[PDB]
């Protein structure tokens, strides 16, 4: 398997293993899952009242110091009941790795803002606010950054439409761009491109 | 405690967005998707779906092509059970419908069956 | 081979061409409706049928790399000749 | 229990003795590749990709067909298990041709997509591909045959399924060749499905050639009206336009399978449509107009009707909310003359209990049965699904079939009993032979065909089949849970209609003629202008200007079944519903909509406005038409079997000849099958 | 040479073929070798004892023997086209 | 003016309707040959409560809860029915 | 193409047009396919 | 059963938290019509304020009013800044749309939709 596959980081799946092991049991309140990947990414996954105690242990811990703040980003998961899912990618300049901070929450239950731990936050978690609709408590300034000033609805929730539902044109009546509801002069084509065959058996969910 | 009791049923149709139109008289259907009878495969038989009415596709007048005024033509969902889907569509207010999963039943598959000595069964070729 | 309907209007390859009743001629109106001269169907029926001697020839619409993927074309019926599913130039078997 | 502990990839799992090793392995969620393999076929093992690693076994087994063992593990992703599938894949792609894009099986083939997910990535053949002569096989499946890769589920379709035995392989080694070696035209009831089974692209659909591809196609799962059996579909559509029409898995319907009619009569959809609503103008001629005139017309000679002044006939093709929407409007005026095309006799209980007008049994009872009574039906082309029920039946559990009628030709072999009528006088006494054999019989099924009813004297065919079903289950050994009487129907408006309350046939409008006349697309001519009076005025709504249009004053352009989301109910009661694939053309409207608007305009406004509420309304005049994929079980034979001994009704001296004999006589039934190029080309390709 | 067939003059299903009554005979005491039920197992010296009559198959020996057989037609042509014995041209 | 229809709605195996199956089992037969013309529509359901109901002339539906009840009640509120024509 | 020619067609353009936008030789786009419903034509006879 | 809040414990905090952002709309309207220079009177915009109000009062949930107290307070804000032009403030009022047969009969003769 030479040329073509991508080579395996023992080494550093095996230290992440590890400061994974140590993270679960510095802070066993907090931390659900620990997870390495196969391409070597430490994922923690914790329950959403400790994004302050495991963002500041990750940021000011002396076999940690993870200064920086990559990414701040929701992925909206519409079967799960807590649908968001926060994912924090941290950054050590000390120690040159990654790692990942997952959590979660529905649409109503607010997540606390990480802007005292990182500044790089208030912006990040303020676009997951106008894109999500996720509600973070005790931000500065928290309000749309990226969708337009009148508009309704968060645009990378699943259950959103492409096209949204609202357009503009100028309308020489009112003197005034105004929105209308959208029509598509050609709609937009959905191809159902997924094979009815088995790609990864080694990914095979347990049938009932 | 920093914790409320709300005793009232899940519904976030006031923070969607979504115009009323798009709401109240819409039709989700929850089902699992059918296998495509040309193809033996059942990967794509796994998931619940979400899907809507299919509401006008016209002719555009310029060039032909199928022009659209729903938005919600093109959303489809995938859901891993149907408790989720169902839980999904009363969350926002949509009023839905429900198929069933439908499972080929089990088979009894015999090779020796083809070559009976009694029985109908007997294929005249091979 | 173009040809043309009792309004005027000239016919595709398709076979579109607007009503007598249809609004949309009007987009044409002091302009031009653009249509192909050199029909498909017009042009590969001029190429002669290929006698080759073979029972299976093969086809990739010529320059190699540059025509189409190599298809096999049986040329077992003696009533028809064997076409092309790509290139559309048919072959017949000489015997 | 005697469940065997095998293993898939070393996970227990008990499986029933006589599994096979694909199905322990589908078990637990793992989809062995397969070309010849069909899970409704007999098992060929010709193909070789199925072939699985047994651990401690030097040797690959055929899944599909090798019983598991106490004890085996099952490696399905172990190294020689690929290895084997990657040799059979590329055996498979030697000789195949380069067709993918010309080929209309791309984007939903097998061969691609398990070669994309079991093969190799690459080739080594160098040499000459072969080349295979295409066969002419008829008008509706395209045969290009170099794509064949000889997995023979052709041959084991027409020759357990459809019941032909006229494909076959000719030829030896890598010359064999799937064909008939003759000219010869395979037209079989059920002849378009062994385009589903191809799984590469040797034989597709003719209609369908060249038009579309998969990934663009939107698919709507649906309800095939051609016939009463409901079988579910799929349309699939592009950019506002139907397609094709796919069957859908339903294991107590249509299994995996649907007609040549269900198949390729969309073509017609297309054809003949009224769009617009229409009315008779100064000179007498049908003249475009706006839905306000049309509206307004019907409903100022609806407000001058009352009592039986105005009459409704319902046509093979219409829905339960329509149906319920003519019914609620036409007794807004005082009217009960509401009829449907197809007779069905009303003496004794009639259409009061649900048991003397249903397939009581199941499609699915068939499997239970072990011996059948066909009566004055060919269920080959009334209900083809049917009667491809009972052919598995046959073929798997040696049922014998026994038909009172034609001699018809059924894809299996029974006892013909005779055609005529006196027959059932006979098995009813006892003193003919095949009375023994339904007395004697654990699970009987006799079956009456609604053709049967059709006939002057119906209702004594009715009482005599009746009394048959009634002398055996309450004297023999019948349990009581099995259901004896059954009745098929060939028309999909039909049960719904008598759940509703109408009344059958339309003798109740011969008997009395209205001045005002409505046909929800009612096509089957049986009340033309010869019977009406001077000037009735006839309002036909409907989707396809065939009969009824011609000679109506004024035209309501309705929706067809693909065009709506509509409640249909087979010939066993279970009620059913399609969806909006597509909507309608031009002005064209929903057919319940028409009504309610009808009524808005006349001043009887129906207390419903949307589809939900018509469902409500559906739901108080019978519950079980809103419980959709749900059979309710009819009980009260007995009850029925006494009223039917009231009036003494005779028998006819003419022999049950059923109005299907041949081929011929399927293709063209109901207005969008008249409208159908396809049909017409199956019609004129079965004639000569 | 081709495993397909084409009605030609000299060989279509209305060409003349039809056993001598001794090969009735034949091909009654043929049958009495297999089990009742299974007299599609005389397809091949049924098809065999019309070629020695005929020289070769003509499509109505293969019709011929489905006939007097009750098997389906094409399951003899399946036969006569398997076996390199039976001669499909003259 | 007068009766058009009668419906009786009930469950095969709940017994909330063993009076409805009870009075069908023995009484339809007579109330049949009682009304000949009439339509008595007989539709049994999966879960349904127990119900009469009764279509009058130009629409006008009357509805009859039938639910616990006996044979007998079930023939009083019948012939209730049959009596009114209102 | 004095030198090495473009290899001859005979459905090439022998006349070279130039951009013709804002011309009446302009191009206008149109449908290039067919009318997919065919609609009921009425007969033209009376029904008396 | 037990969910973690935003603002209010309960629904009387809640209504408490509308009925001040009620307040600040109601006393911004006057400014509203005259920086943006709209069209309209302030009986009119404020109108469609008591109309948008008066379009979330069926919600009894404490949470989702929460919420929208808090989109109704990043509206206002964009609004006292002067963050919308004139077109996003118009855009309350529907004046280029036409207006949507409402009753059964002028739906059927327009098209399809229920
Ligand atoms: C220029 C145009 C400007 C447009 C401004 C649009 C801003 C829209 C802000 C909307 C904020 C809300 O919807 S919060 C209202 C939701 N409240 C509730 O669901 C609780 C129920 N509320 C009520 O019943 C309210 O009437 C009261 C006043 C709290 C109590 O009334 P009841 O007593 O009788
Ligand atoms: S059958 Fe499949 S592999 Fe063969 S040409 Fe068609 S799409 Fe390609
Ligand atoms: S034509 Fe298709 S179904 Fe028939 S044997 Fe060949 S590959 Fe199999
Ligand atoms: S699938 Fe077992 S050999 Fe074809
Ligand atoms: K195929
Ligand atoms: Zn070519």
């Amino acid at each position: 398997t030479r040329p073509t596959v991508r080579p395996r980081n023992d080494v550093a799946h095996k230290q992440l293993s590890a400061f994974g092991e140590y993270v679960a049991e510095i802070l066993p309140k907090y931390v659900q899952q620990v997870q390495v990947s196969c391409f070597s990414e430490l994922e923690i996954c914790i329950h959403p009242d400790g994004v302050i105690p495991v963002l500041t242990f990750l940021r000011d811990h002396s076999n940690a110091q993870f200064k920086s703040l990559a990414d701040l980003t929701a992925v909206d998961i519409p079967t799960r009941q807590n649908r968001f899912e926060i994912v924090y990618n941290l950054l050590s300049l000390r120690f040159n790795s990654r790692i990942r901070v997952k959590t979660y929450t529905d649409e109503l239950t607010p997540v606390e803002s990480s802007v005292s731990v990182y500044k790089a936050a208030n912006w990040y978690e303020r676009e997951i606010w106008d894109m999500f609709g996720v509600f973070f408590a005790n931000h500065p300034d928290l309000r749309r950054i990226l969708t337009d000033y009148g508009f309704e609805g968060h645009p990378f929730r699943k259950d959103f439409p492409l096209s949204g539902y609202v357009e503009l044109r100028y309308d020489d009546e009112v003197k005034r761009v105004v929105a209308e509801p959208v029509e598509l002069a050609q709609e937009f084509r959905k191809f159902d491109l997924n094979s009815p065959w088995e790609a990864f058996p080694a990914y095979r969910q347990p049938p009932e | 405690t920093q914790l409320i009791t709300v005793d009232e049923k899940l519904d976030i149709t006031t923070l969607t967005g979504v115009p009323e139109e798009h709401i109240k008289t819409r039709k989700a259907r929850i089902f699992v998707p059918a296998r495509n009878n040309m193809q033996s495969g059942v990967n794509n038989t796994k998931k619940w779906k979400m899907e809507f009415d299919t509401r006008e596709r016209w002719e555009n007048p310029l060039m032909g092509w199928a022009s659209t005024a729903d938005p919600l033509s093109n959303l489809v969902l995938t859901f891993s059970t149907k408790e989720d889907a169902i839980a999904f569509a009363e969350k926002n207010g949509w009023s839905y419908d429900v198929e069933e999963r439908k499972v080929p039943k089990p088979k009894s598959k015999s090779y020796g069956a083809n070559f009976s000595w009694n029985k109908r069964t007997r294929v005249s070729t091979k | 081979g173009v040809r043309t309907s009792p309004t005027g209007e000239k016919v595709t390859h398709t076979g579109q061409v607007y009503d007598d009743e249809d609004y949309r001629r009007v987009r044409f109106v002091g302009r031009q409706k653009e249509v192909n001269e050199n029909f498909a169907i017009d042009l590969i029926a001029e190429q002669p049928v290929s006698q080759v001697g073979s029972r299976v020839i093969s086809c990739d619409g010529g320059g190699g790399a540059l025509g189409h993927p190599r298809v096999y074309i049986n040329l077992d019926k003696e009533t028809k000749t064997g076409t092309c599913g790509y290139c559309g130039l048919q072959f017949r078997q000489q015997h | 229990s005697n469940l065997i502990e095998v293993f898939v990839d070393g996970q227990s799992v008990m499986v029933e003795p006589g599994t096979t090793v694909l199905q322990a392995c589908e078990k637990v969620g793992m989809q062995i590749p397969r070309f010849c393999y069909h899970e409704r076929l007999s098992v060929a093992g010709n193909c070789r990709m199925c072939l699985v690693e047994i651990e401690k076994a030097p040797k690959v087994v055929a899944a599909c067909a090798m019983p598991v063992m106490k004890g085996w593990n099952i490696l399905t992703n172990s190294e020689k298990t690929k290895k084997a599938r990657e040799g059979v894949m590329e055996f498979l792609l030697a000789n195949h041709p380069l067709d993918c894009p010309i080929c209309d099986q791309g984007g939903e083939c097998d061969l691609q997509d398990q070669s994309m997910m079991f093969g190799s990535d690459r080739s080594r053949f160098l040499e000459g591909k072969r080349a295979v002569e295409d066969k002419n096989i008829g008008p509706l499946v395209k045969t290009i045959m170099t794509r064949c890769i000889q997995c023979t589920r052709c041959i084991r379709f027409a020759s357990e399924i459809a019941g032909v035995d006229d494909l076959g392989t000719t030829g030896r080694g890598n010359d064999m060749q799937v064909g008939t070696y003759i000219e010869k035209m395979f037209m079989s009831e059920l002849s378009g499905n062994i385009i589903d089974i191809c799984p590469v692209g040797a034989l597709t659909s003719k209609p369908y050639a060249f038009t579309a591809r998969p990934w663009e196609t939107r698919k709507t799962e649906s309800i095939d009206v051609m016939d009463a059996v409901g079988s579910n579909i799929v349309v699939s559509t592009r950019t506002g336009e139907v397609m094709r029409i796919l069957p859908r898995m339903h294991e107590d319907i249509n299994e995996e399978w649907i007609s040549d009619k269900t198949r390729f009569a969309y073509d017609g959809l297309k054809r003949q449509r009224l769009t617009e609503p229409m009315v008779r103008n100064e000179k007498g001629l049908l003249t475009h107009t706006t839905w306000e005139d049309a509206l307004s017309r019907v409903a100022g000679m609806l407000q001058s009707c009352q009592g039986n002044d105005v009459a409704a006939i319902a046509g093979g093709l219409v829905d339960a909310e329509a149906l319920i929407a003519l019914k609620d409007l036409l007794n807004r005026v005082d009217s009960d003359t509401l009829c449907t095309e197809e007779v069905f006799p009303t003496a004794g209980a009639g259409t009061d209990l649900r048991s003397n007008y249903l397939l009581n049994t199941t499609i699915a009872g068939v499997e239970e049965a072990d011996v059948v009574l066909l009566v004055g039906t060919n269920p080959r082309f009334e209900a083809p699904l049917f009667n491809a029920r009972i052919r598995k039946s046959w073929l798997h559990n040696d049922l014998k079939v026994a038909l009172i009628g034609s001699p018809v030709d059924l894809t299996y072999r029974y006892d013909h009993l005779g055609d005529s009528p006196k027959i059932l006088q006979d098995i009813a006494s006892g003193s003919h032979p095949f009375s023994q054999v339904l007395q004697e019989a654990k699970k009987p099924m006799v079956v009456l065909g609604s053709s049967a009813l059709q006939r002057n004297d119906g209702a004594a065919i009715l009482a005599a089949v009746s009394n048959i079903a009634q002398k055996i289950r309450t004297s023999s050994g019948v349990t009581g849970d099995w259901k004896v009487m059954n009745i098929l129907h060939r028309i999909a408006s039909q049960v719904a209609a008598l759940d509703l309350g109408y009344k059958p046939g339309v003798e109740a409008i011969r008997k009395n003629p209205p001045k005002m006349l409505f046909l929800l697309g009612a096509d089957g001519g049986c009340v033309t202008r010869q019977d009406l009076p001077k000037d009735c005025f006839i309002v036909y709504q409907g989707h396809h200007g065939d009969v009824g249009a011609p000679i109506a004053d004024v035209i309501l352009p309705g929706a067809a079944y693909t065009e709506k989301s509509a409640t249909y109910v087979n010939t066993e009661g279970r009620a059913q519903q399609t969806k909006v694939a597509v909507m309608p053309p031009g002005l064209a409207r929903e057919d319940w909509k028409i009504i309610r608007a009808l009524s808005e305009i006349a001043g009887m406004t129906l207390p419903y406005d949307t589809l939900d509420q018509v469902r409500n309304r559906l739901e108080e005049v019978s519950p079980n038409l809103v419980r959709y994929d749900d059979v309710e079980g009819a009980n009260y034979f007995q009850q029925a079997s006494e009223l039917s001994k009231l009036v003494n009704q005779q028998l006819l001296a003419d022999p049950l000849v059923p109005p299907q004999l041949t081929i011929k006589d399927f293709y063209m039934t109901d207005s969008i099958s008249r409208a159908s190029q396809t049909m017409a080309k199956c019609v004129k390709a079965v004639t000569e | 040479a081709l495993f397909v067939h084409r009605d030609t003059p000299k060989n279509n299903p209305e060409t003349p073929f039809d056993f001598t009554p001794e090969n009735y005979k034949r091909i009654e005491a043929i049958v009495k070798n297999y089990p009742e039920g299974h007299k599609a197992a005389a397809v091949l010296p049924v098809l065999d004892l019309a070629q020695r009559q005929n020289g070769w198959l003509p499509i109505s020996a293969m019709n011929k023997v489905a006939e007097i057989l009750q098997v389906p037609p094409m399951r003899v042509y399946e036969v006569a086209t398997f076996y390199t014995m039976y001669n499909r041209k003259p | 003016l007068g009766l058009r229809e009668i419906r009786i709605h009930l469950c095969q195996r709940s017994p909330g309707s063993q009076g409805v199956r009870d009075f069908i089992e023995k009484r339809y037969v007579e109330l049949k040959k009682a009304n000949p013309d009439l339509p008595i529509l007989i539709r049994e359901c999966s879960d349904v409560q127990p119900k009469l109901w009764a279509r009058y002339a130009f629409g006008q539906e009357k509805n009859v809860s039938l639910n616990n009840f006996s044979a007998d009640q079930v023939t009083r509120a019948l012939e209730n029915v049959l009596s009114s024509k209102a | 193409p004095t030198v090495k020619p473009p290899t001859a067609r005979k459905f090439i353009w022998t006349n070279h047009k130039f951009n013709l936008s804002g011309t009446p030789q302009q191009y206008v786009p149109y449908s290039t396919t067919r009318k997919k419903i065919q609609e009921w034509v009425p007969p033209s006879t009376p029904y008396k | 059963t037990s969910v973690k809040p935003i603002f209010s414990r309960d629904m009387n905090e809640a209504k408490r938290r509308v009925r001040e952002l009620y307040r600040a709309w109601y006393r911004e309207v006057p400014n509203t019509v005259h920086l943006f220079q709209l069209d309209i009177s302030v009986k009119q915009g404020r109108d469609k304020v008591r109309e948008m109000f008066k379009k979330n009062a069926h919600v009894t949930d404490p949470r989702v009013v929460d919420l929208l107290v808090i989109k109704g307070k990043m509206e206002l804000e964009e609004t006292i800044n002067v963050w919308k032009q004139r077109t996003h403030v118009m855009r309350f009022f529907h004046e280029t749309e036409a207006p949507r047969p409402k009753d059964f009969l002028s739906k059927f003769y327009v098209g399809h939709d229920p």
